[PDB]
RNA sequence: CCGACUUACCAACCCGAUGCAAACUGCGAAUACCGGAGAAUGUUAUCACGGGAGACACACGGCGGGUGCUAACGUCCGUCGUGAAGAGGGAAACAACCCAGACCGCCAGCUAAGGUCCCAAAGUCAUGGUUAAGUGGGAAACGAUGUGGGAAGGCCCAGAC
RNA sequence: UCCUCCUAAAGAGUAACGGAGGAGCACGAAGGUUGGCUAAUCCUGGUCGGACAUCAGGAGGUUAGUGCAAUGGCAUAAGCC
RNA sequence: GCUCAACGGAUAAAAGGUACUCCGGGGAUAACAGGCUGAUACCGCCCAAGAGUUCAUAUCGACGGCGGUGUUUGGCACCU
RNA sequence: UGCCUGGCGGCCGUAGCGCGGUGGUCCCACCUGACCCCAUGCCGAACUCAGAAGUGAAACGCCGUAGCGCCGAUGGUAGUGUGGGGUCUCCCCAUGCGAGAGUAGGGAACUGCCAGGCAU
């Protein structure tokens, strides 16, 4: 029920950023894992896919789905975003509230290259 | 006296009933009456024909009715002009549907059925025809 | 078992139907399953008399269209709203 | 005879259609209903009115999981 | 140009300004007025649309 | 006090069915409204400005509302049209009904409803006719063994009314 | 004067005397940017409590709600803190 | 400073009678009076369960309607 | 290159409801503590954070079923002018124009990117 409730909770924000057409930094946390991307303004193509399911990220972090791993993923994804040349995004908390793993990962992205 | 318990609104437009109708086929009973033409069936007329069919069948069988005087027409009580707004509610009818079965009969022979439907022609000003339920 | 003489209606349409009803002809269509749809024009009073039988919507009839027997059966019907005319008669192949 | 009213009709409904140019600032539709919405490159006002931010030959389509009628924009 | 011959047999007197401008554009001005237009799908459709007050001969 | 049983009664509600619309459209429209890419056409019939107008009292033939009585040479009506602005053309006489657009005469040709016994200016043809109605040439629902027919049917020279 | 619908020819608008219901605002919070929720209805059980106050499962999803008369809007919900 | 409440707002400020009446016009627009239509005054015409002792087919006829006298009651709005 | 699993575009009920079965390598959530960052107009119920003892009960995903809603047949259809008429409360003649209604007939999807397990 959590997934459907969260998707309905996030429909307004996700459609808002899709229609605004500013490329949005997307998150979706789970208790055990998490996947972090950078998605196109309309949503038809991603830019960088970095997650705690990757080999190096998984083996360099003691626990996959925890806030410390979320912060490490934020650092890594924003630095790879700088490497590819990503500068401007408009945040999308994806229906959650801006606190916890999402807040720490977002602060990591701010430090490591994304302006928000 | 067939008449609604309540209507949507007290008056309604005079209305239109042109073209072809939809009550083409028979639905409930063995023997029916067709009216190819066009007119109106008053509530008094519908009740009278029902009573007369009961008279003829001697309470053998059942009677069925499709159209209803759900539309309270406003005619104008005599000696009043076109003006003064719309007229006043006076009575209830249903209009004539080409192909419609109006009154239905069962349990009695075809001869008595045509007799009673000619008597419907003699208690109504509407053109008639004798119909029965169709095979599929 | 009725063997009915019917032809192929080249052009259909409402004006075609009006002129065919003037010239005593009413249509019908052959169909059923995967076969190609073909439609025919019928002999009016012949069809009325043959379907006055109780076995018309039950038995396996036979249709002569362009010199061939076709085995079909009844599926559905449409009728003139206020006249004894069968607006349509329907065939499922046997 | 006491019930013969109607509105001073506000002249609602689609005004500047798909296939008509949008001058700088122009609306597409004036309506009291969101029957035609702000899809791609379009926006809304205060009183159920929607004025498009983007010019050119307008695009009509139907979208939404609710079978809704939108107003989008082409490339003119 | 494939000119196909056209003739007016009556006027757009009792008729809609659509038919009035139809005859006017076809050039048809009076009874029997005999004209020489050029045929395309547009003119053929015009023929079909007002074939009642006009008469085309080939 | 919980109650035992049944009873040609009414119907919630779902199925097998009947429905319905000015104030409902899980259907969908047409000419087209709005438009955007073309053949020809149209003496520029579109736009801006400046001088002056009438009317704010349009009727009848082809459509849907209230109306009204599903009446009217009827209406507020939304409307194409003819008349208005056009006589002339037939209508018993009655602009619109069917036309048609006269600039003026000449005792001149291909022409549109009314059109073709007499009045009467137009046909008294060949093939089918049909009909007691004088149809045409006005009263309705109602019918009833009148009657050209046409098709189908059921008894039948082992007897049909 | 000013309001909700069909009418009026599927843009528009279209009548008085073509059917039904009204106002001469109010909320400084019934608000907004920003944090949330999603009805109505009926069966089952329970001391109160009864068809319905309240609590506990289940069936439907805008048939609830709109600040009014109401239409058209509205789930992303302007509907409910 | 507006229930100027008719509120695109004639003024800051306003009700009645005329059979004692008068002028300019209209058949725009009404009435005795003066046409089309036919719901209906009102008349003619619609079977057949039956008041009619049964009985249809005799005053006759119940539950139940169309043409019309144009003659009334009306509708429209004109010829005057 | 293929199944399962997740993050997002193409269709927005031929997708959508239902019933017969399958998954814990990777994997979702259930789940251990919630003294913490952080929440309750009562409860870590909800969200959440430090973890992976177990988990597939509800859920998600996949196949089968045309039992429902839907798609649309072809004949057929009223109506819109347009010119003609009548039996003028409404119906018909030559066409362009053409709805619905349903029906004999289909569809549970289909499609794409990236990556994790799984093996060339
Ligand atoms: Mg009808
Ligand atoms: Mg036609
Ligand atoms: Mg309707
Ligand atoms: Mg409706
Ligand atoms: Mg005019
Ligand atoms: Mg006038
Ligand atoms: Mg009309
Ligand atoms: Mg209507
Ligand atoms: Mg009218
Ligand atoms: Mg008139
Ligand atoms: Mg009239
Ligand atoms: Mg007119
Ligand atoms: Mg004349
Ligand atoms: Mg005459
Ligand atoms: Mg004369
Ligand atoms: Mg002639
Ligand atoms: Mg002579
Ligand atoms: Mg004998
Ligand atoms: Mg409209
Ligand atoms: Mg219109
Ligand atoms: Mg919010
Ligand atoms: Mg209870
Ligand atoms: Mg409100
Ligand atoms: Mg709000
Ligand atoms: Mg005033
Ligand atoms: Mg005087
Ligand atoms: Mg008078
Ligand atoms: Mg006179
Ligand atoms: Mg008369
Ligand atoms: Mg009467
Ligand atoms: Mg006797
Ligand atoms: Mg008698
Ligand atoms: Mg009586
Ligand atoms: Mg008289
Ligand atoms: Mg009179
Ligand atoms: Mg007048
Ligand atoms: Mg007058
Ligand atoms: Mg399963
Ligand atoms: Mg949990
Ligand atoms: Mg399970
Ligand atoms: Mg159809
Ligand atoms: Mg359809
Ligand atoms: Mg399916
Ligand atoms: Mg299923």
């Amino acid at each position: 029920d959590k997934k459907s409730a969260r998707i309905r909770r996030a429909t307004r924000a996700r459609r808002k950023l899709q229609e605004l057409g500013a490329t949005r930094l997307v998150v979706h946390r789970t208790p055990r894992h998490i996947y972090a991307q950078v998605i196109a303004p309309n949503g038809s193509e991603v830019l960088v896919a970095a997650s705690t399911v990757e080999k190096a990220i998984a083996e360099q972090l003691k626990y996959t789905g925890n806030k410390d791993a979320a912060a490490a993923v934020g650092k890594a994804v924003a630095e790879r975003a700088l490497e590819k040349g990503i500068k401007d995004v408009s945040f999308d908390r994806s229906g959650f509230q801006y606190h916890g793993r999402v807040q720490a990962l977002a602060d990591a992205a701010r430090e490591a290259g994304l302006q928000f | 006296m067939l008449q609604p318990k309540r209507t949507k609104f007290r008056k309604m437009h005079k209305g239109r009933n042109r073209g072809l109708a939809q009550g083409t086929d028979v639905s409930f009973g063995s023997f029916g009456l067709k009216a190819v033409g066009r007119g109106r069936l008053t509530a008094r007329q519908i009740e009278a024909a029902r009573r007369a069919m009961t008279r003829a069948v001697k309470r053998q069988g059942k009677i069925w009715i499709r159209v209803f005087p759900d539309k309270p027409i406003t005619e104008k009580p005599l000696a009043v002009r076109m003006g003064k707004g719309k007229g006043n509610v006076e009575y209830w009818v249903a209009l004539i549907q080409p192909g419609k079965v109006l009154y239905e009969m069962d349990g009695v022979p075809e001869e008595l059925a045509r007799e009673a439907f000619k008597l419907a022609a003699a208690k109504l000003p509407i053109k008639t025809t004798f119909v029965t339920k169709t095979v599929m | 078992m009725f063997t009915i003489n019917a032809e192929v209606r080249k052009e259909q349409g409402k004006g075609a139907s009006r002129r065919l009803r003037a010239a005593n002809k009413f249509p019908a269509i052959i169909y059923g399953g995967k076969e190609a749809p073909l439609a025919i024009e019928l002999d009016h009073d012949k069809v009325m008399n043959m379907q006055a039988k109780a076995e018309f919507y039950s038995e396996v009839l036979t249709i002569v269209v362009d010199g061939k027997e076709i085995k079909v059966k009844a599926q559905d019907v449409q009728r003139h709203p206020y006249k004894p005319k069968l607006q349509h008669i329907d065939f499922v192949r046997a | 005879t006491r019930n013969g009213r109607d509105s001073e009709a506000k002249r609602l409904g689609v005004k500047r259609f798909g296939g008509e140019s949008v001058l700088a600032g122009s609306i597409i539709v004036r309506q009291r209903g969101t029957k035609f919405h702000a899809g791609a490159n379009v926006g809304c006002g205060r009183d159920h009115t929607l004025f498009a931010k983007a010019d050119g030959k307008v695009k009509f389509e139907v979208k939404g999981p609710k079978n809704r009628k939108f107003i989008s924009i082409e490339a003119e | 140009a494939k000119t196909i011959k056209i003739t007016q047999t009556r006027s757009a007197i009792g008729r809609l300004p659509k038919h009035k401008a139809t005859l006017l554009g076809l050039g048809l001005r009076r009874i029997g007025h005999t004209v020489e237009r050029e045929d395309t799908p547009a003119i053929r459709g015009m023929i079909n649309a007002v074939s009642f007050m006009v008469k085309v001969e080939e």
